[PDB]
RNA sequence: CGACUCUUAGCGGUGGAUCACUCGGCUCGUGCGUCGAUGAAGAACGCAGCUAGCUGCGAGAAUUAAUGUGAAUUGCAGGACACAUUGAUCAUCGACACUUCGAACGCACUUGCGGCCCCGGGUUCCUCCCGGGGCUACGCCUGUCUGAGCGUCGCU
RNA sequence: UCUGGGUCGGGGUUUCGUACGUAGCAGAGCAGCUCCCUCGCUGCGAUCUAUUGAAAGUCAGCCCUCGACACAAGGGUUUGU
RNA sequence: GAAUGGAUGAACGAGAUUCCCACUGUCCCUACCUACUAUCCAGCGAAACCACAGCCAAGGGAACGGGCUUGGCGGAAUCAG
RNA sequence: UGGAGCCGCCGCAGGUGCAGAUCUUGGUGGUAGUAGCAAAUAUUCAAACGAGAACUUUGAAGGCCGAAGUGGAGAAGGGUUCCAUGUGAACAGCAGUUGAACAUGGGUCAGUCGGUCCUGAGAGAUGGGCGAGCGCCGUUCCGAAGGGACGGGCGAUGGCCUCCGUUGCCCUCGGCCGAUCGAAAGGGAGUCGGGUUCAGAUCCCCGAAUCCGGAGUGGCGGAGAUGGGCGCCGCGAGGCGUCCAGUGCGGUAACGCGACCGAUCCCGGAGAAGCCGGCGGGAGCCCCGGGGAGAGUUCUCUUUUCUUUGUGAAGGGCAGGGCGCCCUGGAAUGGGUUCGCCCCGAGAGAGGGGCCCGUGCCUUGGAAAGCGUCGCGGUUCCGGCGGCGUCCGGUGAGCUCUCGCUGGCCCUUGAAAAUCCGGGGGAGAGGGUGUAAAUCUCGCGCCGGGCCGUACCCAUAUCCGCAGCAGGUCUCCAAGGUGAACAGCCUCUGGCAUGUUGGAACAAUGUAGGUAAGGGAAGUCGGCAAGCCGGAUCCGUAACUUCGGGAUAAGGAUUGGCUCUAAGGGCUGGGUCGGUCGCGGCCGGCGCCUAGCAGCCGACUUAGAACUGGUGCGGACCAGGGGAAUCCGACUGUUUAAUUAAAACA
RNA sequence: AGGGCGAAGCCAGAGGAAACUCUGGUGGAGGUCCGUAGCGGUCCUGACGUGCAAAUCGGUCGUCCGACCUGGGUAUAGGGG
């Protein structure tokens, strides 16, 4: 909005940190079932806890 | 710098002075959209920033 | 023609968001935001509709800054009340007290008579 | 013969049935039967050398101490350590620690405003200013102190 | 190779209605300058006359050229009593 | 049929009628033109619907058949409508 | 084929056998390479990159949005979409060398811009009451609802216990009014110019400011305030002794001057006010005439056409506005005067002043900075460095904003509070003749201002409508032409690539436009649809009527281009003759345009006339078809979001 | 936006013996008219109708100083608003 509270800004920050894709060294771990992050949120489609 | 989010400019100023034996003109904080309070810290004109920068490691 | 934008995040044209055009030394017309128009104080009498003389009509929280002389005038009831209403108050307050004395005299004569 | 269409079979696709597995469930039973103002449950935000999620933890943050164990952890790095030494790594968990909201407690929910005591810079108690610390919810009980009343008396 | 069809050009046909430019003693008036001459000279000025049935278009699905220019046995797939 | 209001009424109405003047392709009676489609192509590419299917006449039949009976008949694969 | 378990018999047990349930879950066809990728005028040429170009980028051309924008900025909402580099799998309904995709990194800086404080409609604890109860009501009502202050006293400590603080106690005084919450558009002190980034700037840098708080010991000046008397001594300037005065002064007045003590208490003001009209002043922009600097045009013409031609805040000065301020004075033959009014013995005109605003000029700022040009320095890096210039005037029912005055409307009268000041009072305090307490302090000096927001989009692609959806979604700015005009049409500034594709054809059906001989509603439920009409000026205007209307009634005429005419305004000027003093002044006498005349400027309209054209002329754009009657409802208003706008409701 | 109509009040002139009346101005009233933005939504029973759209589009329309339009805040909640 460009007029944020601090509460909201911090919320957004964490959401922004969560988006990154898996580190590829994770795929090489021993008992690995994970191939892709599957919790990736694109701003244009799917619109936050808000 | 990156600074702890709870800090006042007063605290930062006092920290910067304490750690690096330095002295500050002014501190000028903001908050990164990421979460880490950044701090621009103007040193007083008796001091050169590149000289301290070399002391602390960065360049 | 150079059109222009507001300089603050207040979009709406309001009592708060009033402006004026100014040419800078950079030779660009720029909005400057303008200070509200202060009023001279009206009289303590309350009948004289005209506002007071010799007072800097300025937004009241400024008065703080101003010198005493700007804020008033050298008279009894100075910068609170218009002259006319003082010199009527004066002679009223005098003439009233002269009649009160006359009634006191007529009372005292009536006591001495009875 | 030609193309096309139909039928059957071979092989290949599509699709994920079937079968075989099962660190999950469902049911029945046994023992114990423990949360919280010494701040619960729940929420938030953090924390990894490279880590997004799940988990694990709290600015001592994938954990500290202790005790037991006795050479690993390991995706890659890097390292440590003398594994003839409190000693890697797990387990236990009695010591320590435990950010912010939350019954949630100075008052407010902006993360905004405060008061009062002490400490360091600031002064040289000069109050300011900055930083730190400790108090500052409501209700209620036992006492304590200060009181109020043409409430009931006594003495003056 | 009835030497050919094509592009450009030229005629014809036809549509519209007389181009630009130049000239004019045409032009309601006005102005500047003077030789204040008012037909003085010079300029502005819709429009008008002449050059001028002019200009412009006319196969793209109009007609004739045999003028100019190139280009014209070339390619691919077929099929048998 | 009389404030279940009766009778009226200038102004007003995207309100309901009727006629006249004008005007018109509304019509007699249709025609031509333009643009975007539809069309063919490259690329891309859905859906509803679907017992099996899909030429008729008559008959009977749950009294209007694609299928049955008796007749007519029947020729790949398709395109635009 | 597969690669790890499985069956026969005798008994027992059951979630035990499918074609159907518009059955459930998953998958797959035909339909079909079909429908379809048609709203909003538009693309073309060359080059670059590149494996590859209809689509990227650059250049050139042709087009559109046409300042009520397809431009430039916000609010809400989004939440990293912003910027850069790289990728070409998927996604962006063709493609893509591209993107808001994907992957790497970057990126939001404040005492002054906002939150923050205030109160609004309202919300909501306590006390009190209700309530089986979680609770509810209630917000001044069934409250002992103030913890503060001043001055005095007494005690205690901390300090050069000096003097002052700090606290404890005692007295003294004190109405409130409800704790609290409630506005990124209300109220609310104080920041502006230039530069700077791939992306941030009133936030960074440079420079100029500014407010608020503190400032003790008071950092400094200045004010308070340094008179007057008497007595001596000294030639005199003066020196001493001693007596009083001194909480500033000026103006007839409006009121003024840099400061000019002062408590609880009281009064007042400011904050703090609707809409509409008219008129005036000030800016921004437009316009015109010229100066320059650079342009384009130049076949002919054009002293050309085009661009560009600056000064922040804060101070000081001065115009220019306004005054319902004062003094003089006394107005009928009544005057003054506005576009309109409106004012006058409760004081008009006339003269002189006082105050307020001064966003306008000048100046400090400030030319050093910016812009425009010409020119160099540097392979480079370089915010390099120089020249020149940044001028003078005029216009206005012009538009935008604004300040101001003055009306009109109301059975409408148009916010509170925080905060800030003024005045009345006079409890106190000050030192004793060089100083004091005092500065709603004057000028200077010192120190501080924390916390959170700050990227970008803001919409025919960052929001909501399942999507890059023809929908929806609050504002600011707002050029030239034509014209009544923010109408439409064309243009510059800025912006785009025709709205999720291209190519070739030009059949039928359509959708959207047009045109039609003769007739003119014969069509049809019905003139539905389209057509006529349309602007302006000049005439001319009926029935009826609530006398206001009807009314653009109806019905007529004119309209172009060109060349002329007439009519509408401002400014300035005579005090000439004589004298004398320095073309200018001062004095005295004539003159006295008192029918005014002379020179110099400048918008724009209106009427009339000539001539002229293939009768065309509101040439596009814009832009009423009328008439007679009936029914209903007086009217304006409202209504079924998405089939009913009416005669229904009001 | 821009136009139209031109209510009270005001001025002058003319008449009138008075009462007052006429003529020309000025003035700018109004849930006044036209008409933009805005708000709406009449008709084409137009387009669309597996849409652009789970109500949109085009022209044509109503209204456009007032019972006007509109952001944010705030109040009213289900036999309730
Ligand atoms: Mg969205
Ligand atoms: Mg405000
Ligand atoms: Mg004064
Ligand atoms: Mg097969
Ligand atoms: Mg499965
Ligand atoms: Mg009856
Ligand atoms: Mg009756
Ligand atoms: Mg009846
Ligand atoms: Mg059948
Ligand atoms: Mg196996
Ligand atoms: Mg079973
Ligand atoms: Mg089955
Ligand atoms: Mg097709
Ligand atoms: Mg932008
Ligand atoms: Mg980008
Ligand atoms: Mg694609
Ligand atoms: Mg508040
Ligand atoms: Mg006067
Ligand atoms: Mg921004
Ligand atoms: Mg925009
Ligand atoms: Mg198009
Ligand atoms: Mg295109
Ligand atoms: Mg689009
Ligand atoms: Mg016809
Ligand atoms: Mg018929
Ligand atoms: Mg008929
Ligand atoms: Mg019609
Ligand atoms: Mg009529
Ligand atoms: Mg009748
Ligand atoms: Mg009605
Ligand atoms: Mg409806
Ligand atoms: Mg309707
Ligand atoms: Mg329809
Ligand atoms: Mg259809
Ligand atoms: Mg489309
Ligand atoms: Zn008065």
């Amino acid at each position: 909005s460009s007029h944020k509270t601090f509460r909201i800004k911090r919320f957004l920050a964490k959401k922004q940190k969560q988006n990154r894709p898996i580190p590829q060294w994770i795929r090489m771990k021993t008992g690995n079932k994970i191939r892709y992050n599957s919790k990736r949120r694109h701003w244009r489609r799917t619109k936050l806890g808000l | 710098f990156i600074v702890d989010v709870k800090a006042n400019k007063h605290q930062i100023k006092q920290a910067v002075k304490k750690l690096y034996d330095i002295d500050v003109a002014k501190v000028n904080t903001l908050i990164r959209p990421d979460g880490e309070k950044k701090a621009y810290v103007r040193l007083a004109p008796d001091y050169d920033a590149l000289d301290v920068a070399n002391k602390i490691g960065i360049i | 023609v150079q059109r222009l934008t507001y300089r603050r995040r207040l979009s709406y044209n309001t009592a708060s968001n009033k402006t004026r055009l100014s040419r800078t030394p950079g030779n660009r017309i720029v909005y400057l935001y303008t200070k509200k128009v202060g009023k001279a104080p009206k009289s303590a009498c309350g009948v004289c509709p005209g506002r007071l003389r010799g007072v800097r009509a300025v937004r009241p929280k400024v008065l703080m800054r101003l010198s005493k002389t700007k804020k008033h005038v050298s008279r009894a009831y100075g910068g609170s009340m218009c002259a006319k209403c003082v010199r009527d108050r004066i002679k009223r307050a005098f003439l009233i007290e002269e009649q009160k004395i006359v009634v006191k005299v007529l009372k005292a004569q009536a006591q001495s008579q009875k």
